[PDB]
């Protein structure tokens, strides 16, 4: 049974410290082992000030929402 | 079994969930909880059920809303009626300017229109709690 | 609507247009009170043609600022022109007061005793009746004659 | 700008300027005064605060 | 098949708006004000609100879209300062019934006098600065306090007045107490009535100040 979002779907961030808090980014992958804390993986289109576009975050912080659309982060 | 990182976060809201009940009543005692901090007074609820209750308007709080309603336009007249009989009409400025004095009744009445904003606030106050 | 208060000696349920043979129950309430509140205002009117008329003219000023005289003030409809405008704000100040401090507690005008403005009702139904229907009939002949004061201070200079 | 920022999505056509694209946003531009205004009404122009990031976290505990 | 998230693991999302309460409270009670929860609903009841003739399409007719502003309040700061569609058709009947006494009262006041007299458009202000017999202005005031004291629009501002947009109970002589009489229809004829009543003291009012911009006087 899958567990979290699916694979390549769109997911907006409920981190508070994230870069990206707010802002949808593609579903990479989700782990599977019920003993990792921030299965599932992230990237973005926008970078952060590391210059890193992909991130892992937790089950809790990704609410599944639709895709960008033009001219929308 | 093995706590899961799931089943922390479900201790941590049940903790949180309990607690967070637990410190609203008689037996946490932490300072915010003083009067004159967040909770109310013990005999004086402000707001209840999200409308202003019947003891924010002070000692007006057993006042009949239409006694309140009487008061604030009876205030409102008879202080707007100073006011413009001090300002406009009847001015007293050239009266006391030449050595006399102010009609007094006119400083009393103008002082009635705040307090009839308030007493009108007052009366709406009232009318919405039933009383 | 018959079998309510009014319907007395010279007529019976008087309606000639009507006004009630809808049956509202709600407006005939409000109907109600507004002839029985225009008949105790009447009442007091028609007295208030009268009597400072032939004598009272209460001594003093009535408005000590403007030198006015309560003799100096025509009866009359010459009055409410004559009468301090302050004055006539005040008399809606002491009529609101007393709407508002005359709360109703049925459904047609009521918890004042006989006219005692804590008194107590006529128990007795016969003279609870009578009583009432006295009041309309005595309420709505001074509505008749104030309005004829009206007319008869128009036509003849002063109010008589 | 903002109808050729809407219309290339992409860093790169913000570096290499995609001319015909720019120029066709640039004299369409001349009708800004209303169809600004009809994207303000149909909500085309604003976006609700919770699709940008707020900013910094000011608390959490 | 995808397992769902227990309650433990869930989002608490981004539902909850500054226009509403938080994960629990209760919301400052303003007084007589934009009260409640509000909810967008301005453009759909705008179409469903009658109005719309045919000298203009016969559609709700609203270019510039004065109407949809209130369903942007969410969009934009998330708060209701454009105003329903509700209170906007307050404005529209209280105006048109304002109007169309004062234009009346204009051609009136230019042939017809009481026992002050000074134009039209200094009428006010001269009785606003010479009062001997005119507590008149002293009983209109207090009428239009009263009036819309009692029928001030509930909330009409957030779209939820229980009282229907310019209903105030006024309908003595019953002249359209029938069941429905078309009051569809005698509601269109007060709205377009009130609006040519409108435009009219709008002309009047545009030409006493700049001359010769409105045909006529
Ligand atoms: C403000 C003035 C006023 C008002 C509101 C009323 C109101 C009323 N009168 Mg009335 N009346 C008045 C002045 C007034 N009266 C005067 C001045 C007279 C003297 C001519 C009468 C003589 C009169 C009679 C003889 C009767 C009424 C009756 C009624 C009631 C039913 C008639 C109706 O539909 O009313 C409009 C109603 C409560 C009837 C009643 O009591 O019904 C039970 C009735 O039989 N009236
Ligand atoms: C209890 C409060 C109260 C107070 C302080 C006053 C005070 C006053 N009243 Mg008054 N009045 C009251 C209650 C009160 N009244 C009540 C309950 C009534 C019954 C309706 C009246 C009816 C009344 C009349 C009819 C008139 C006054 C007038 C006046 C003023 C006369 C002085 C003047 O001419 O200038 C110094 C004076 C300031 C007179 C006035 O304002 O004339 C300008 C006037 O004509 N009063
Ligand atoms: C002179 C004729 C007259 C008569 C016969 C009455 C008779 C009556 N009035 Mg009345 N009244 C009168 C003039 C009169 N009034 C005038 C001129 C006024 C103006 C001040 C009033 C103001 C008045 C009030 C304010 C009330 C009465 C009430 C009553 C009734 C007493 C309560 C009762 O019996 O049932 C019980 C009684 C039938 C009371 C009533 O209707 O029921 C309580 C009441 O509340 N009267
Ligand atoms: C019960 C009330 C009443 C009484 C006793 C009178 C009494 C009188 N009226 Mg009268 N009147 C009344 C009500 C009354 N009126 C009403 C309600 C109206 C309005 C329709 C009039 C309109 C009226 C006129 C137009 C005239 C009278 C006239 C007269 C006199 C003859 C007499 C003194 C006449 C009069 O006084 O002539 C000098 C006269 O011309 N009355
Ligand atoms: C928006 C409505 C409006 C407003 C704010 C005013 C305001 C004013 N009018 Mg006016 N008037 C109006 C409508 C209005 N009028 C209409 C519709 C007429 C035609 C009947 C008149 C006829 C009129 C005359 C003849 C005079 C005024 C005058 C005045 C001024 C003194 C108040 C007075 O005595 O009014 C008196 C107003 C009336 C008698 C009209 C009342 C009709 C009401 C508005 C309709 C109610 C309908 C109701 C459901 C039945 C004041 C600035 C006086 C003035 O200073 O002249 C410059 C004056 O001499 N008015
Ligand atoms: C229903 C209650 C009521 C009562 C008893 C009065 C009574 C009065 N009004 Mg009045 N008035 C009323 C409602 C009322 N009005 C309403 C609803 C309006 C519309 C806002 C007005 C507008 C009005 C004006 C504009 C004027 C009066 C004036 C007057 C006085 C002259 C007498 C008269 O009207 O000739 C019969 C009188 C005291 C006049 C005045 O100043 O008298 C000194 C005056 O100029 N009234
Ligand atoms: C700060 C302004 C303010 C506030 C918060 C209130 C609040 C209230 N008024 Mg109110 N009122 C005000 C000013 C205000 N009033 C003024 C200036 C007047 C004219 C003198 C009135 C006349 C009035 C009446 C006649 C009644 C109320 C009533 C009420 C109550 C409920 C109905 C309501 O809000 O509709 C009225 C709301 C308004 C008229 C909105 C005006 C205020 C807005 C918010 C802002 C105004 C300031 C700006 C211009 C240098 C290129 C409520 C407590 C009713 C009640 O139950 O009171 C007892 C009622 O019947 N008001
Ligand atoms: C073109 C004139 C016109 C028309 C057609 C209407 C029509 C209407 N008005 Mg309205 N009104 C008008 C002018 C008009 N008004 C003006 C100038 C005022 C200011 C005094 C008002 C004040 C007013 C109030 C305060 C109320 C209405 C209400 C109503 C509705 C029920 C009353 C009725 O049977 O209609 C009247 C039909 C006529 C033919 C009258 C014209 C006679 C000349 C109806 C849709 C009531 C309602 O429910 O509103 C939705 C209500 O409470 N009106
Ligand atoms: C008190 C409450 C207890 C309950 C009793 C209640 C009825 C009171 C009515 C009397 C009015 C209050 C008296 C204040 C003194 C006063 O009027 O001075 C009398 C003053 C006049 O004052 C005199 O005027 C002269 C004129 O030349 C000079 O200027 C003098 O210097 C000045 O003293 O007049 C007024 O203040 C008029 C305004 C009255 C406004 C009342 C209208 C409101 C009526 C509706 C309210 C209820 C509606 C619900
Ligand atoms: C379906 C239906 O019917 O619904 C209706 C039913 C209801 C509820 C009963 C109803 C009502 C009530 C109504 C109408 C009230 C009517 C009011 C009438 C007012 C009367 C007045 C002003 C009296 C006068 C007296 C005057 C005197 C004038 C003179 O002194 C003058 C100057 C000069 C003198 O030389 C000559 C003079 C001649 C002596 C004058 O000029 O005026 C309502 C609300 O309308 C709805």
């Amino acid at each position: 049974p899958w567990v979290g979002p699916k694979k390549g779907s769109w997911v907006k961030i409920l981190r508070p410290e994230s870069y990206w808090f707010q802002q949808r980014g593609q579903v990479v992958n989700v782990n599977q082992k019920p003993e990792v804390k921030y299965p599932v993986t992230v990237k973005f289109d926008s970078v952060n000030y590391a210059n890193v576009n992909t991130n892992g975050y937790a089950l809790w912080e990704v609410i599944e929402a639709p895709a960008p659309g033009p001219g929308e982060v | 079994y093995t706590e899961t990182v799931a089943d922390e976060r479900l201790f941590e809201q049940v903790y949180l969930q309990y607690t967070s009940e637990y410190l609203k009543g008689p037996l946490y005692w932490h300072p915010d909880k003083l009067q004159g901090w967040l909770p109310d007074y013990p005999g004086t609820p402000m707001i209840k059920e999200g409308k202003y209750t019947s003891h924010v308007i002070g000692n007006l709080k057993a006042f009949s809303s239409n006694e309140l309603a009487f008061l604030s336009m009876l205030f409102f007249g008879v202080g707007l009626y100073g006011n413009l009989q001090f300002n406009f009409y009847d001015p007293q400025w050239a009266k006391v300017d030449a050595g006399g004095f102010f009609n007094v009744s006119y400083i009393v009445e103008s002082f009635l229109l705040p307090i009839s904003f308030f007493m009108h606030i007052a009366c709406y106050i009232q009318r919405q709690n039933g009383k | 609507f018959e079998n309510e208060l009014g319907v007395q000696a010279p007529t019976g349920f008087f309606d000639p247009l009507g006004l009630s043979s809808d049956g509202s129950i709600d407006n005939f309430k409000r109907r109600r009170a507004s002839e029985i509140k225009h008949g105790r205002v009447a009442m007091l009117a028609t007295m208030g043609y009268m009597t400072p008329e032939i004598t009272g003219k209460f001594p003093g000023y009535l408005s000590y600022s403007q030198s006015i005289k309560f003799a100096d003030v025509p009866n009359g409809l010459a009055a409410m022109s004559k009468v301090p405008v302050l004055g006539w704000a005040q008399v809606a100040a002491y009529g609101a007061v007393c709407e508002l401090s005359q709360d109703q507690s049925p459904g047609t005008p009521g918890a004042a005793g006989d006219f005692g403005f804590k008194v107590i009702t006529s128990e007795d139904e016969e003279t609870l009746k009578r009583k009432l229907n006295s009041e309309l009939a005595n309420g709505r002949l001074a509505m008749m004659a104030i309005i004829g004061l009206f007319f008869q201070d128009g036509l003849t200079g002063g109010a008589y | 700008g903002r109808s050729y920022l809407i219309r290339t999505n992409d860093a790169a056509k913000e570096i290499n300027i995609d001319v015909p694209l720019a120029v066709t946003c640039m004299a369409s531009g001349f009708s800004w005064p209303v169809a600004a205004w009809q994207e303000i009404v149909n909500g085309e122009m604003a976006v609700p605060n919770d699709q940008i990031h707020n900013g910094g976290p000011w608390n959490q505990s | 098949x995808x397992x769902x998230x227990x309650x433990x693991x869930x989002h608490p999302k981004h539902m909850l708006v500054a226009g509403v309460r938080g994960y629990e409270m209760e919301w400052q009670p303003i007084p007589g004000d934009a009260v409640k929860y509000p909810k967008p609903n301005s453009e759909e009841m705008f179409k469903t609100m009658i109005g719309a003739d045919v000298e203009t399409g016969g559609e709700a007719w609203d270019p510039l879209g004065f109407h949809k502003l209130f369903d942007r309040n969410f969009d934009f700061n998330m708060l209701p300062v454009y105003p329903h569609v509700q209170w906007l058709r307050e404005a529209e009947i209280k105006h048109g019934r304002v109007c169309m006494l004062a234009f009346i009262g204009c051609f009136a006041q230019a042939g017809y006098h009481i026992g002050v007299q000074p134009d039209w458009s200094k009428a006010l202000a001269e009785c606003y600065a010479s009062p001997t017999g005119a507590v008149g202005l002293f009983q209109i005031s207090v009428l239009i306090g009263w009036i819309e004291g009692k029928n001030y629009n509930g909330d009409a501002w957030v779209g939820m007045s229980e009282k229907e947009p310019g209903d105030l109970g006024f309908d003595p002589a019953g002249f359209t107490k029938n069941p429905d009489f078309d009051l569809k229809k005698a509601q269109l004829q007060e709205i377009k009535n009130g609006r040519l009543a409108m435009v009219g003291c709008a002309s009047i009012a545009a030409n006493h100040f700049i001359p010769g911009s409105v045909p006529l006087l």
